[PDB]
RNA sequence: GGGGUUGAUGGGGUGGGGAUGUAAGCUCCAAGGUUGUAAGACCGAGGAGUUUAGUCCGCCACUCCCAAUCAGGCUCCCCC
RNA sequence: GCGUCUGAGGGGUAACCCAGGCUAGGGAACUCGGCAAAUUAGCCCCGUAACUUCGGGAGAAGGGGUGCCUAUCGUGGUUUAA
RNA sequence: GGUGCAGAUCCCGGCGGUAGUAACAGCGAAGGGGGGUGAGAAUCCCCCUCGCCGGAAGGGCAAGGGUUUCCCGGCAACGUUC
RNA sequence: AGCAAACUAAGUACCGUGAGGGAAAGCUGAAAAGAACCCCGGAAGGGGGAGUGCAAAGAGCCUGAAACCGGGUGGUUAUAC
């Protein structure tokens, strides 16, 4: 069921792990890399122009 | 002055049975306690461990019809 | 009735436990078992109470009690 | 008044349930002031802690019941059984 | 489609309230019937039931002269105690009002038995000897007379009480002069049972029925249960709708007192009137009541009221038929009544 | 709605009337079996006797044996 | 191991509700509808129809037996064991 | 000139009425007598007894949690009541 | 209000697997002189009597409105909007 029983299988081991580069918990373990700055397939940090309004 | 009797009485559980069911033993140790102090102006009662077992060896909601009681009413 | 005399007091060890038996008479003479097992006990304000055992008689063989109390005590033995 | 260390620590060393260990009301003054593993096996020697034995099924019943069931037959005819015939002796075995 | 069906108990019976008093008093008396003076009602208590076997008197009755089988209850009746002497008549703004209470006890009847109930009278206000001849000189507009008696419970043990029960009772015979006659004669004195009902008669009781408490709908108008699915379903003890408007939402059943309430009964037969309680008593004593030790009447059918309740006996306001004397009796039940 | 010692209001004791169905213990019998030279004694579902028994009674009667004691609050003394 | 699926006490225990037991005579007359409830029920022996893709149907349907006590018999296992 | 509020299922803050009311029952457990500590015990501690689980309510160890572990001292908040 | 952020740690706490989202909160007095001591209370910047200060809305501290609640003053109330 989609609610309160199916949340019960979210005591695994997480998708997102600490990065080494940034010090936030966005290393994504299955792929190899960080969604918030890009460490694992970037060079450069990632950064968008999106990234804040105007 | 209250006489320090030793009188034996017979106690007799007609109103605490067709009472509730799963209190009849509960109430039964508290109609003792009321008889005692009705018969001889008591203001404490204690009540032998052995007694307490005697009233009810049935468990919670089976007790005796009557029981017969020695009071040593000290001072 | 009022109990007017005590005829005997025992005093028997069960599983570690102390019992008192007394044999005494109402007014009417009918013979009538005590059976106590408490020896100390609070007042109402505000001391304590302690039985006199200087009286009971000691007992160690199981047939060194009366017939009457011997044929009595089995049922009150078994919740002691 | 909480001295659930004495408790813990006796049953391990008396190797009990936890719930087989009584103290003695008389000398609970006693039992009070022990806290180390030594205090607690001199209690145990001393009888100040006693260490209750654990207790089995009486088999006087089942002793009689059996015997009756053997050599007069009492209690195996067709009136106790539950199982099927297979269940009771297999086929096989008995070729066997 | 809007079949028909009676409603569900009377309309003329609401409100359904409890008596405020355990012995009412009749609003209506029957007419003088062309007698000489004499009370019109007596006082009893109700003791238990049985059942006896008798001869029909009936001459109309498909059963004449063969033994049937009747219920019947027991009233024990001890002599009641006469008071006091009232007079009625017709007053300034045209009521009914009272005129004067003449009380008589001093002479004889210094009771304190009756002062459990009023504490009466003392020995300085013993003026009676004026209200006397208020009820001579004012003679000639009187319209109604009445007897103020009193029950005496002492004489039943099993009737544990000994404060009485108060109540007044009309005369019905000759003329206003001779009925006064008559009412001083009882004042003061004990009067049996036999001095107004004889064997035979008719009688209306008036009292009190057996109290039953906070109730349902089902037992105090008897409604429809709900029938299957709802037996199971919701809630079956109730009715469905509770009036269509706004218009002070009606008179529908409601939960709410059943029982004690005063009614009233018509035409209830006297088969006996005994002295001799052995001929009457069951073996082990009437359960939950006690022994008989008084007159007693025998009264064929039922009776309001649970035991140990007063009970007024009036003449019969709308008689069925008259009687005459000896419904004879061949058996009466003296088994015991447990088991 | 009653009683409250100037009392039978509830309990106890003793009788009555009831419900089940004839208690435990003891004596005799029991299909057979274990012994014992025999006599005898030992086990045994159950049957009979003691026994309309024993247990129980939110019914009735008699009997002051026990308890209705102690304590608190409110409101009145008008007319004369 | 627990009385911590962590609030209790009083009540001749009102109506009513959620779960449960039993009902005389009748037996689906209830209702959209036998819903719900009831009936049957384990094991051994006997016995078992139409139909059928020849395997099934089939635990068809139906009938009889069963406790306790006192003794026995048969078959088999195991023990240095035809 | 960022200039006047009763309304925008207006935004934010404080406070009523319902109301000392519902709920603290339902998922198959239960307490009683005696004693102690303490300013204060239905609820904490000791002894006796009674009840419940007993293919789980007992035993052993993962992922996950992250000090919850052990000793001493507390009770303003915290624990469905204390 | 002014930047989301005038303050015991703002992109801080906290919410989301993640990209991401995102608060609240200023003020004793000139000077702590921050209430010694005594009675009550288990304790409590708790109560009472004191004392400091120009002044105690004295630690929940500038001023201290309304809603709301409690006590009192003045009118009035169980035959009627």
């Amino acid at each position: 069921m989609k609610g309160t029983p199916s949340f019960g299988k979210m005591n695994k081991t997480p998708t997102h792990v600490r990065c080494r580069r940034c010090g936030r918990n966005s290393f994504n373990a299955r792929k190899g890399y960080c969604a918030a700055c890009g460490f694992g397939r970037s060079k450069k940090i990632r950064r968008y122009s999106w990234q804040n309004k105007k | 002055k209250p006489e320090k009797e030793n009188f034996e009485m017979v106690i007799n559980f007609r109103r605490v049975i067709m009472g509730r069911k799963t209190t009849r033993t509960k109430r039964a140790i508290k109609y003792v306690r009321y008889m005692v102090k009705r018969h001889f102006g008591a203001e404490k009662v204690i009540i032998d461990p052995l007694l307490a077992k005697a009233i009810t060896m049935n468990g919670r909601d089976k007790i005796v019809r009557r029981v017969r009681i020695a009071v040593k009413r000290i001072g | 009735m009022k109990i007017s005399n005590v005829e005997s007091k025992y005093s028997m060890k069960v599983r570690g436990q102390e019992l008192l038996i007394e044999e005494a008479r109402n007014e009417k003479g009918e013979k009538i078992i005590i059976f106590q097992s408490l020896t100390s006990a609070k007042l109402l304000n505000n001391e304590e109470w302690k039985e006199n055992t200087t009286d009971a008689k000691n007992v160690e063989k199981r047939e060194d009690l009366p017939q009457d109390v011997r044929k009595i005590t089995g049922k009150i033995l078994s919740l002691i | 008044p909480e001295f659930q260390l004495q408790r813990r620590l006796a049953a391990d060393i008396a190797g009990v349930g936890l719930n087989n260990i009584k103290f003695n009301p008389e000398r609970l003054e006693e039992v009070e002031e022990a806290l180390t593993r030594e205090d607690i096996k001199k209690l145990i020697k001393e009888r100040a802690v006693i260490v209750n034995p654990k207790r089995g099924i009486s088999s006087g019943r089942l002793k009689e019941r059996k015997h009756k069931r053997r050599s007069k037959g009492e209690g195996r005819k067709h009136g106790s059984r539950k199982g099927k015939s297979g269940a009771r002796t297999g086929d096989k075995e008995i070729w066997i | 489609r809007k079949l028909s069906s009676p409603r569900r108990g009377s309309a003329g019976l609401r409100p359904r309230k409890r008596a405020d008093e355990i012995l009412p008093t009749p609003k209506n008396w029957p007419l003088v019937n062309l007698k000489e003076p004499k009370l019109l009602g007596f006082i009893g208590y109700k003791a238990g039931m049985t059942h006896v076997y008798m001869i029909d008197d009936k001459p109309t009755s498909p059963n004449y002269g063969k033994e049937v089988y009747t219920p019947v209850t027991i009233v024990e009746s001890p002599p009641i105690l006469g008071l006091a002497l009232r007079a009625y008549h017709i007053d300034s703004k045209g009521e009914l009002s009272v005129l004067v209470d003449y009380w008589a006890n001093f002479e004889e009847g210094s009771l304190k038995y009756l002062k459990r109930k009023i504490t009466s009278l003392k020995v300085d206000s013993s003026k009676m000897k004026e209200k006397l001849d208020l009820i001579q000189k004012n003679l000639n507009n009187i319209t109604y007379m009445r007897l103020l008696v009193s029950t005496q419970p002492w004489l039943v043990p099993s009737l544990g009480k000994k404060r009485p029960e108060i109540v007044e009772i009309q005369i019905g015979g000759g003329s206003i002069q001779d009925q006064l006659n008559y009412g001083l004669s009882l004042l003061g004195k004990q009067i049996p049972v036999r001095d107004v009902f004889r064997e035979g008669q008719l009688t209306d009781i008036i009292g009190v029925t057996k109290g039953k408490g906070f109730q349902g709908v089902i037992k105090r108008y008897s409604v429809v249960e709900f029938p299957r699915w709802h037996k199971h379903r919701k809630g079956s003890r109730k009715i469905g709708a509770r009036g269509p408007s706004i218009s002070t939402p009606s008179y529908v059943p409601q939960p709410g007192q059943l029982g004690f309430h005063r009614r009233t009964e018509y035409n209830k037969r006297i088969i006996k009137i005994g002295d001799n309680v052995n001929e009457i008593n069951p073996a082990g004593g009437i359960v939950n009541y006690g022994l008989v030790k008084n007159t007693y009447l025998v009264i064929e059918g039922s009776v309001l009221g649970s035991r140990k309740r007063p009970l007024f006996l009036r003449y019969p306001i709308r008689p069925s038929w008259s009687p005459e004397s000896a419904p004879k009796i061949t058996y009466v039940n003296l088994a015991s009544q447990q088991g």
